């Protein structure tokens, strides 16, 4: 119902996987250069 | 506590030039606690300082440990996840049970006695690590030196689908501004979801969940003329419990590039000396608790696969801590 937001990764940025009971980040990072 | 999450990234960050960087704190902290077992006085404070650990005991660090790997294992059977350590000793050579036993109890550590002069030690080493993150990381040694005592290796795999997966067919080429300010063409994924969402002055976050939404991701986007670098910076734990409680779902237009990128890090170098671990890279170490002999670290050895596209997310992560005498 509500217009979206645009959230459009075109340039650097930060990420990282993390798990949510125990609240811990399994891998961080940042990707400045997208490769295949 | 993240605490040794952020101080990795940010030490990581400054001491390397490349554009990608890509840590498992997770990998590296288990492959170093098990080593920790085994160090005594200043070797073992120093590594306590490193991993953000000062002020903890043994007992409650292998019980953390022990606790975090059964959690990580089980929480989400949807979701794909290896938590598996391996301790790779000289033949012939004493390693003191009580050290063995603790790593076997608390890290599931699989322990073996190895002629490190074989052709098939480097193999059986370089094949565990395939066998344990879906062969993405191959390799994690090219050379074994002649005075090598001990391998102790932590590999971390995961491997999730999204809740709200892209299709391919939607992926359209686009382009993508690299950090060396150079524009690139990617394969830019899209869908229109419901997904977790906050701002500041600086980024726009998103958190994308997997499987049964144990497990997720958290994408900071900084706004335009914002930096990475200055996020990497200013992370902490008030700044990522500030992102994660301020996320509310959202009704997103997201694009977001498919990427892949494999890291590699000498962690012995300068990034762990100056997280404040000296003493144990050098001849003055004392490890008793693994053998009368005297060894060190000669080298941190912290290799990270990440693939992330329209079904999810494979990654992958291996640290070994090579000790010599
Ligand atoms: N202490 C020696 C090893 C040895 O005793 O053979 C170094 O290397």
């Amino acid at each position: 119902s509500t217009t979206p937001i645009n959230f459009h990764i075109n340039k650097p940025f930060v990420f990282a996987i993390r798990e949510k009971s125990t609240g811990v980040i399994l891998f961080i990072g940042e990707i400045g250069e997208v490769k295949e | 506590d993240n605490a040794f999450a952020f101080d990795l990234l940010q030490t990581t960050r400054k001491h390397v030039t490349e554009a990608n960087v890509f840590i498992s704190p997770l990998s590296v902290s288990m492959a170093l606690n098990m080593t920790l077992n085994g160090a005594a006085g200043v070797t073992a404070d120093e590594m306590k300082t490193a991993l953000r650990e000062t002020g903890y005991t043994m007992e409650d660090i292998n019980e953390y440990s022990h606790s975090l790997r059964e959690a990580l294992l089980k929480v989400d059977p949807s979701t794909t996840i290896g938590m598996a350590n391996s301790i790779w000793y000289k033949q012939g050579e004493l390693v003191k049970e009580p050290f063995i036993l603790a790593n076997r109890t608390h890290y599931d550590a699989e322990v073996k006695a190895v002629d490190f002069s074989s052709p098939a030690t480097l193999p059986a080493i370089n094949g565990w690590c395939a066998q344990k993150t879906n062969d993405k990381i191959t390799k994690i040694l090219d050379y074994i030196p002649g005075n090598a005592f001990m391998y102790l290796i932590n590999a971390v795999y995961f491997k999730g689908i999204w809740v709200t997966q892209f299709k391919k067919s939607d992926t359209k080429r686009a382009p993508f501004r690299k950090a060396d300010g150079t524009t690139q063409e990617v394969n830019m994924m899209a869908q229109k979801s419901t997904f977790g969402y906050t701002t500041d002055e600086c980024c726009q976050y998103l958190e994308m969940d997997y499987g049964n939404k144990a497990f997720s991701m958290i994408v900071m986007l900084p706004n335009e003329g914002q930096t990475t670098r200055d996020v990497i910076e200013q992370l902490d734990n008030k700044h990522w419990s500030m992102i994660i409680k301020g996320i509310r779902p959202t009704q997103v237009s997201l694009r977001m590039p498919r990427f892949k990128t494999e890291c590699k890090y000498g962690l012995e170098k300068k990034i762990l000396p100056e997280m404040g671990m000296n003493v144990p890279f050098t001849e003055t170490a004392d490890f008793p608790g693994i053998t009368d002999a005297a060894i060190f670290i000669s080298r941190v050895i912290h290799k990270t696969f990440v693939q992330v596209d329209e079904e999810g997310t494979e990654a992958a992560a291996v640290t070994a801590v090579e000790m010599v005498k």
